[PDB]
């Protein structure tokens, strides 16, 4: 149909302008490619941890807590404590 | 804070100071007892302990265990007036 053919047309070769030609578009004046294509590609890291996000910050897993292997102090005082808590067994 | 001995704490107090203290009293209490009623040593007798471990021993108590010491005690003083009077 005329009336679909030439909305094809009318609809494509300006689609072409607006995506498949790097035309941008000479009715809105800024272009999305350079808008959109790299600073708003941070957008993406913006709504995420920016520098962070993708580089998923080093941390590495520590150790967990220990006596420090004492048992010349802690050894005896630990030995009267638990001998002092069996006086009301 | 971490993994310790509650229970081994034994060492440093034995339970019940004292229950140990009436235990070691009964130690000494029921070793250092008779086996059955053992070292009786009742029977004596010589000149006055034949009288002593007969007259004075418990099996009877009665009356007359007193009343030997006063028919005895009679017997002296009727010869003792017999000499006097």
């Amino acid at each position: 149909q005329d009336l679909y053919l030439r909305e094809l047309k009318d609809t494509k070769l300006a689609p072409s302008t607006l995506q498949d030609a790097e035309g941008n578009v000479k009715p809105w004046n800024p272009p999305q490619k350079p808008n959109l294509p790299e600073l708003e590609l941070q957008g993406p890291e913006a709504l995420k941890a920016y520098t962070e996000q993708n580089v998923e910050t080093a941390h590495v897993a520590k150790e967990s807590e220990e006596g420090e292997s004492e048992p010349i102090e802690e050894d005896w005082l630990v030995l009267d404590d638990a001998e002092e808590t069996k006086e009301s067994h | 804070v971490s993994t310790l001995i509650p229970p081994k704490v034994v060492s440093s107090k034995n339970i019940g100071s004292a229950p140990n203290a009436k235990r070691i009293a009964n130690v000494v209490h029921f070793y250092k007892s008779l086996p059955q009623g053992p070292a009786p040593a009742i029977k004596a007798n010589t000149r006055l302990a034949r009288y002593k471990a007969k007259y004075f021993d418990g099996d009877n108590a009665s009356g007359k265990p007193l009343w030997h010491f006063a028919l005895g005690i009679i017997a002296f003083g009727y010869s003792m007036e017999y000499y006097f009077h």
